[PDB]
RNA sequence: UCCCCCGUGCCCAUAGCGGCGUGGAACCACCCGUUCCCAUUCCGAACACGGAAGUGAAACGCGCCAGCGCCGAUGGUACUGGGCGGGCGACCGCCUGGGAGAGUAGGUCGGUGCGGGGGA
RNA sequence: CGAUCAACGGAUAAAAGUUACCCCGGGGAUAACAGGCUGAUCUCCCCCGAGCGUCCACAGCGGCGGGGAGGUUUGGCACCUCGAUGUCGGCUCGUCGCAUCCUGGGGCUGAAGAAGGUCCCAAGGGUUGGGCUGUUCGCCCAUUAAAGCGGCACGCGAGCUG
RNA sequence: CGCCUCCUAAAAGGUAACGGAGGCGCCCAAAGGUCCCCUCAGGCGGGACGGAAAUCCGCCGGAGAGCGCAAGGGUAGAAGG
RNA sequence: GUGGAGCCUGGGAGUGAGGGCGCGAGCGAUAACGUCCGCGUCCGAGCGCGGGAACAACCGAGACCGCCAGCUAAGGCCCCC
């Protein structure tokens, strides 16, 4: 699953959530992509859910592009403990993803493959999204 | 190539207001002028998912002038995913930097061109999993020059 | 030309610095009128406190 | 201060009033401290010796 | 990228220029030697001397006294007296020495 | 009523804030000795008529009036200058 | 008053890197020497002194070039002081004032004060 | 000059424990019961359709992930109550919810019949006697149409037990 | 449990939690004063033993080295040698 | 800018359990009528008044007394009203 290697730091302070994505709002690598509509700290198992949909309906053929990676460290307390006593340890990673991001993309398949593909991904996904294709608005930018 | 667009001058009109009412806020510039211009949007999709930034669009100002323009710039509101300002570049005899689609006999869909305006192509055609060749080892028609460093990967 | 305040909302839950501004220009209480000069330092004020505030210019 | 780094004062070594306090490291620099400072007393600077604390 | 030439002029003419004075400053070429004191709070020169000036040849040290001399004599004509002495990136040594030597000799006070 | 064991942050430790910055700004009246920065190295430093001790703060050295002026790559400085 | 050079400032790269061209009468440099002053953790390389046969090769000065660097609009956007709404929320929207960063067009192979030598 | 007066503005020069034999002054400023808020955990219901099911994604299943509901678990928080809101279980007496254990009505079935499985509607009534343990629960015995799950201050000690 | 540095801290200062990370309870007789001089790391090419890295030479290199020890600030027009 | 403004000297205090809400953060679980700070507000002390079915802190508004007079604010105008 998906983690950043080394890190300066274990632990972040919990984020803020405001406004459209900062950048990677265009399709970049592929002919297809997904969009997210809402923010979220997508996880890393939700990527990894979303990615190993798309493969097994791709039967191992086409390209699958990751866009979104989950860099922020994800805190939890043990159960049932009070309040207090430093932070909870690290359990997991999140993706910071706020509306307009493209987070993945697939190509080297027919229409048809990708948008049952991208349709399977986004029921893994915590947050509404949307399909896009490739426009020349995308190679602009 | 080539295409047509009506054009229309702006001076105060609110760029919301515009947006609302199914325009497309925009400027016209080059080395001698800058204009602040509004096409309509509709009408501009339509050109635009044509002529994307490779190709001619001419500009249909109402006090009669034709100019030839290549959209340099369209900033996209990130969460609608609709343009919301255009950048026109008026085209004159001096030579410019533009992106030429890549048409093959596949990273590089097009590549950057330095240019005069006469010499305008349509194509720069290519030739013949996982192999790939450069930049340098590429046609060049008439007038165009590889923009880059042929490091590049195509 | 001078300019009529008339005091029509209540400063009531607004802040310190916009019942100090109603202060600066004499408005104690509601519906009250106060004719004060077109001044940049008396119009900042007005502008401050314009939401509870109606203007009007007079001669 | 520590054990091998020590306080010490400086004794005018012409009057005998001690005029200054300061420290070493006695390992480092075994010798006593011999340096010319300004003696109140003799108005005037002579040479001072290090003597114990 | 500095030289040692240029980081040493630096460093010598900072510390002059921190105390104020009016700075001599001396430069010296292989042939001639050249003197000017400045206002660096007005960013001029207030008076000047030199061997290609005063058309002055033979030892090269003995006639960097002369200018100093020569300099000095202009410098008290204006009411200069005070100065510091800018060696710039020179040794206080023989030509250098001479012309600080030389100015001295005719009433400058540093 | 379970009451489940905890453990201890080895944190918790931060210095007392130190106050430092620019103390009198450009156009002020100053008296010589007044001080004018507070610093850690010479963020800013000394120009016409102002001293630096030797925790780098920028003090006057005569009275007048502060002057700050940016000099690019010669860095920041402030002056005082005579009234 | 104008051109060239020398010295010294100021703006702090629109002033830099690189490529090229150019200058020795004067000025500057290299250079000729190492007796003398002075100097090398060794070295006359440097610092320094005494010189004037040579060369602008190096350095420096002046030009031309936009490849790199550096600067950089206009327009649109983000955000936001103040004023208002919306959503269970995560969060969003309006009015008014302010308004980036990135990027596009484009610009730049410096500009200027004071003194000195020379020139017309 | 002599301070791990380091509990570092440093009570004495000089100091540890225990109390279910305990006492008093106070606190719902603060824990344990119950309630409340919350719902991580808990119980239940959905979305996706990777696979299973000889064949066949969906009879019966549902990888990885996603969305909720409820408020019976454990808790989190500490808001009424510490000039007292008695605290488990049982017995007695009911009453309510339905996410239904049985009985009534259905659809689908990998439903031949009989018997089942799964889901839908349905709370009228019913939902046994014992062995063990303080037990709740649970396991066991013998039956049964069935031997349901939860709420009522873990319903009910000015009703009893202890 | 006192002290230092950074963040949290909402572009003056200050700002809390059993919030996120480290450090101090020394040291130096020069690692102090002043004067004079010098300029790093690293990259590449060259050189017996000699290596990734000893010392030597050339070129590039604005500071990414160094400044006793944490961190931050500062700094070669020196605070570094 | 003449205000129950400000500055100086002195007498008398009380307070050193806050709370809700908006915004900004940390802790918590992008939980809590949760906790901890920052800016602001209100209740506290305005449990006086109107609106919000009822309801400290949401909206409206700062009650010196009297009137069987008029205008408005939020919010309302089918009946209870
Ligand atoms: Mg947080
Ligand atoms: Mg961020
Ligand atoms: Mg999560
Ligand atoms: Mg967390
Ligand atoms: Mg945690
Ligand atoms: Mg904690
Ligand atoms: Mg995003
Ligand atoms: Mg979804
Ligand atoms: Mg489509
Ligand atoms: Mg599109
Ligand atoms: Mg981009
Ligand atoms: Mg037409
Ligand atoms: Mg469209
Ligand atoms: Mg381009
Ligand atoms: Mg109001
Ligand atoms: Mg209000
Ligand atoms: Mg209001
Ligand atoms: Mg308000
Ligand atoms: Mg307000
Ligand atoms: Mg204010
Ligand atoms: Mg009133
Ligand atoms: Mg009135
Ligand atoms: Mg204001
Ligand atoms: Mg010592
Ligand atoms: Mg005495
Ligand atoms: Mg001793
Ligand atoms: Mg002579
Ligand atoms: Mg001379
Ligand atoms: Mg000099
Ligand atoms: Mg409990
Ligand atoms: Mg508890
Ligand atoms: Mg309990
Ligand atoms: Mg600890
Ligand atoms: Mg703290
Ligand atoms: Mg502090
Ligand atoms: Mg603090
Ligand atoms: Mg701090
Ligand atoms: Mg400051
Ligand atoms: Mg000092
Ligand atoms: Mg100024
Ligand atoms: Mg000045
Ligand atoms: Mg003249
Ligand atoms: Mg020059
Ligand atoms: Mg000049
Ligand atoms: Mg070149
Ligand atoms: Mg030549
Ligand atoms: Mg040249
Ligand atoms: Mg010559
Ligand atoms: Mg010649
Ligand atoms: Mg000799
Ligand atoms: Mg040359
Ligand atoms: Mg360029
Ligand atoms: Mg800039
Ligand atoms: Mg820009
Ligand atoms: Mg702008
Ligand atoms: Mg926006
Ligand atoms: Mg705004
Ligand atoms: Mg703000
Ligand atoms: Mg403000
Ligand atoms: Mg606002
Ligand atoms: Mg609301
Ligand atoms: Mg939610
Ligand atoms: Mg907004
Ligand atoms: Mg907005
Ligand atoms: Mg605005
Ligand atoms: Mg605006
Ligand atoms: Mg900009
Ligand atoms: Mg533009
Ligand atoms: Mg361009
Ligand atoms: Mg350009
Ligand atoms: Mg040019
Ligand atoms: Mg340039
Ligand atoms: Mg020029
Ligand atoms: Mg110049
Ligand atoms: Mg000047
Ligand atoms: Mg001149
Ligand atoms: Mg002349
Ligand atoms: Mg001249
Ligand atoms: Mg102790
Ligand atoms: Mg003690
Ligand atoms: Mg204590
Ligand atoms: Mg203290
Ligand atoms: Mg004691
Ligand atoms: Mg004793
Ligand atoms: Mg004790
Ligand atoms: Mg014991
Ligand atoms: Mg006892
Ligand atoms: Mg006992
Ligand atoms: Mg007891
Ligand atoms: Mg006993
Ligand atoms: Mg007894
Ligand atoms: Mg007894
Ligand atoms: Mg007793
Ligand atoms: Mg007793
Ligand atoms: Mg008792
Ligand atoms: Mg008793
Ligand atoms: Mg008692
Ligand atoms: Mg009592
Ligand atoms: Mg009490
Ligand atoms: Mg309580
Ligand atoms: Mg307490
Ligand atoms: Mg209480
Ligand atoms: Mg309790
Ligand atoms: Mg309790
Ligand atoms: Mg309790
Ligand atoms: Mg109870
Ligand atoms: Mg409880
Ligand atoms: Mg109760
Ligand atoms: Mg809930
Ligand atoms: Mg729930
Ligand atoms: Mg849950
Ligand atoms: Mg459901
Ligand atoms: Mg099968
Ligand atoms: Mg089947
Ligand atoms: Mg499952
Ligand atoms: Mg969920
Ligand atoms: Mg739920
Ligand atoms: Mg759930
Ligand atoms: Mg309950
Ligand atoms: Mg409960
Ligand atoms: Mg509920
Ligand atoms: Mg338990
Ligand atoms: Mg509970
Ligand atoms: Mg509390
Ligand atoms: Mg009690
Ligand atoms: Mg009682
Ligand atoms: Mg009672
Ligand atoms: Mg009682
Ligand atoms: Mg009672
Ligand atoms: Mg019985
Ligand atoms: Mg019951
Ligand atoms: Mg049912
Ligand atoms: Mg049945
Ligand atoms: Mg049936
Ligand atoms: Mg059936
Ligand atoms: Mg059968
Ligand atoms: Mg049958
Ligand atoms: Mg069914
Ligand atoms: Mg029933
Ligand atoms: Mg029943
Ligand atoms: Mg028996
Ligand atoms: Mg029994
Ligand atoms: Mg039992
Ligand atoms: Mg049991
Ligand atoms: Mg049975
Ligand atoms: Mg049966
Ligand atoms: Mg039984
Ligand atoms: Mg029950
Ligand atoms: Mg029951
Ligand atoms: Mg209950
Ligand atoms: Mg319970
Ligand atoms: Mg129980
Ligand atoms: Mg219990
Ligand atoms: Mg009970
Ligand atoms: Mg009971
Ligand atoms: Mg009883
Ligand atoms: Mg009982
Ligand atoms: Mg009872
Ligand atoms: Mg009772
Ligand atoms: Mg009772
Ligand atoms: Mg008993
Ligand atoms: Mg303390
Ligand atoms: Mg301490
Ligand atoms: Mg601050
Ligand atoms: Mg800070
Ligand atoms: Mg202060
Ligand atoms: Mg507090
Ligand atoms: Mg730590
Ligand atoms: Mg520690
Ligand atoms: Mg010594
Ligand atoms: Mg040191
Ligand atoms: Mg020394
Ligand atoms: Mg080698
Ligand atoms: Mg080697
Ligand atoms: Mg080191
Ligand atoms: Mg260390
Ligand atoms: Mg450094
Ligand atoms: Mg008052
Ligand atoms: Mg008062
Ligand atoms: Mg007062
Ligand atoms: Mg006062
Ligand atoms: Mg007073
Ligand atoms: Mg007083
Ligand atoms: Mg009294
Ligand atoms: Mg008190
Ligand atoms: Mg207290
Ligand atoms: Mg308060
Ligand atoms: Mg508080
Ligand atoms: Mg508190
Ligand atoms: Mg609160
Ligand atoms: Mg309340
Ligand atoms: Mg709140
Ligand atoms: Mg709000
Ligand atoms: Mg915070
Ligand atoms: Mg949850
Ligand atoms: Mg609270
Ligand atoms: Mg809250
Ligand atoms: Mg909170
Ligand atoms: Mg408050
Ligand atoms: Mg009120
Ligand atoms: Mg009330
Ligand atoms: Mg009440
Ligand atoms: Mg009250
Ligand atoms: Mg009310
Ligand atoms: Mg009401
Ligand atoms: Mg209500
Ligand atoms: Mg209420
Ligand atoms: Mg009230
Ligand atoms: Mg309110
Ligand atoms: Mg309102
Ligand atoms: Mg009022
Ligand atoms: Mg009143
Ligand atoms: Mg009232
Ligand atoms: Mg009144
Ligand atoms: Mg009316
Ligand atoms: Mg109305
Ligand atoms: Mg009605
Ligand atoms: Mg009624
Ligand atoms: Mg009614
Ligand atoms: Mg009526
Ligand atoms: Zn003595």
């Amino acid at each position: 699953m998906l983690m950043p290697r080394r890190m300066k730091y274990r632990k972040q302070q919990r984020g803020r959530l405001k406004g459209a994505t900062k950048g990677g709002d265009y399709v970049a690598f592929g002919d297809y992509g997904l969009v997210a509509l809402e923010p979220a700290w997508i996880t890393a198992q939700q990527i990894e859910a979303a990615r190993v949909a798309m493969v097994r309906h791709f039967r191992r053929g086409g390209k699958i592009f990751i866009r979104i990676f989950p860099d922020k460290p994800y805190t939890k307390k043990p159960l049932e403990v009070r309040m207090g006593k430093g932070k909870g340890n690290v359990e997991g990673y999140v993706a910071v993803v706020k509306p307009g991001r493209v987070m993945f993309e697939v190509a080297g398949v027919t229409e048809e493959q990708a948008m049952e593909a991208l349709r399977i991904a986004g029921h893994k996904l915590p947050i509404k999204t949307k399909i896009v294709r490739r426009d020349a608005y995308d190679e602009a930018q | 190539m080539e295409y047509r667009l009506k054009a229309y001058y702006r001076e105060g009109e609110k760029p919301s207001a515009l947006r609302r009412a199914g325009k497309l806020p925009g400027v016209m510039y080059n080395r001698h002028l800058n204009r602040k211009v509004y096409v309509d949007l509709v009408e501009f999709d339509k050109v635009f998912r044509q002529a994307s930034i490779h190709h001619v669009i001419v500009l249909e100002l109402p006090d009669g002038q034709s100019l030839p323009t290549l959209v340099r710039q369209v900033n996209l509101d990130k969460r609608r995913r609709r343009p919301e300002h255009v950048d026109f570049f008026v085209l004159s005899d001096e030579p410019v930097e533009m992106y030429v689609p890549l048409r093959f006999v596949e990273i590089h869909r097009d590549i950057l061109v330095k240019v005069s305006p006469r010499n305008i192509p349509e194509f720069i055609e290519v030739d013949v999993i996982g192999d790939s060749l450069h930049a340098s080892d590429l046609k060049l028609p008439p007038g165009v020059e590889l923009a880059v460093s042929p490091e590049e990967t195509i | 030309p001078r300019l009529k305040v008339k005091l029509v909302k209540s400063p009531i839950g607004y802040p310190k610095d916009q019942k100090a501004a109603l202060k600066a220009l004499g408005l104690r209480r509601l519906q009250q009128e106060r004719v004060l000069e077109d001044t940049p330092a008396i119009r900042g004020n007005v502008e401050k406190v314009a939401h509870l505030v109606r203007v009007e210019v007079v001669e | 201060a520590s054990e091998v780094r020590i306080k010490l004062l400086l004794e005018c070594t012409e009057c005998k009033r001690r005029n200054y306090a300061t420290e070493k490291n006695k390992r480092n620099t075994p010798n006593k401290l011999e340096l010319r400072k300004y003696c109140p007393w003799c108005r005037k600077h002579t040479v001072h010796r290090e003597v114990k604390i | 990228r500095l030289t040692a030439y240029e980081r040493r002029k630096f460093r010598v003419r900072n510390r002059i220029k921190r105390t104020g004075r009016l700075r001599l400053s001396v430069f010296r070429s292989l042939k001639h030697i050249y003197a000017q004191i400045i206002d660096d709070e007005k960013g001029v020169t207030l008076v000047s001397a030199s061997s290609l000036a005063l058309k002055l040849k033979g030892n090269k040290t003995e006639v960097a006294r002369q200018v100093g001399r020569a300099l000095a004599e202009k410098a008290l004509a204006l009411g200069i007296k005070q100065v510091a002495f800018d060696r710039g990136p020179y040794k206080y040594h023989g030509r250098v020495k001479a012309l600080a030597e030389g100015a001295r000799e005719g009433g400058l006070e540093f | 009523a379970h009451k489940k064991g905890l453990g201890s942050t080895r944190n918790g430790r931060d210095s007392q804030a130190k106050r430092l910055g620019v103390k009198r700004y450009e156009g002020q009246v100053v008296r010589a000795g007044n001080i004018l920065v507070r610093q850690r190295g010479t963020r800013f430093k000394p120009g016409k008529n102002v001293g630096m001790g030797r925790d780098f703060t920028l003090f006057a050295l005569v009275d007048g009036v502060v002057e700050f002026q940016d000099r690019g790559r010669l860095g920041r400085y402030v002056h005082v200058r005579p009234l």
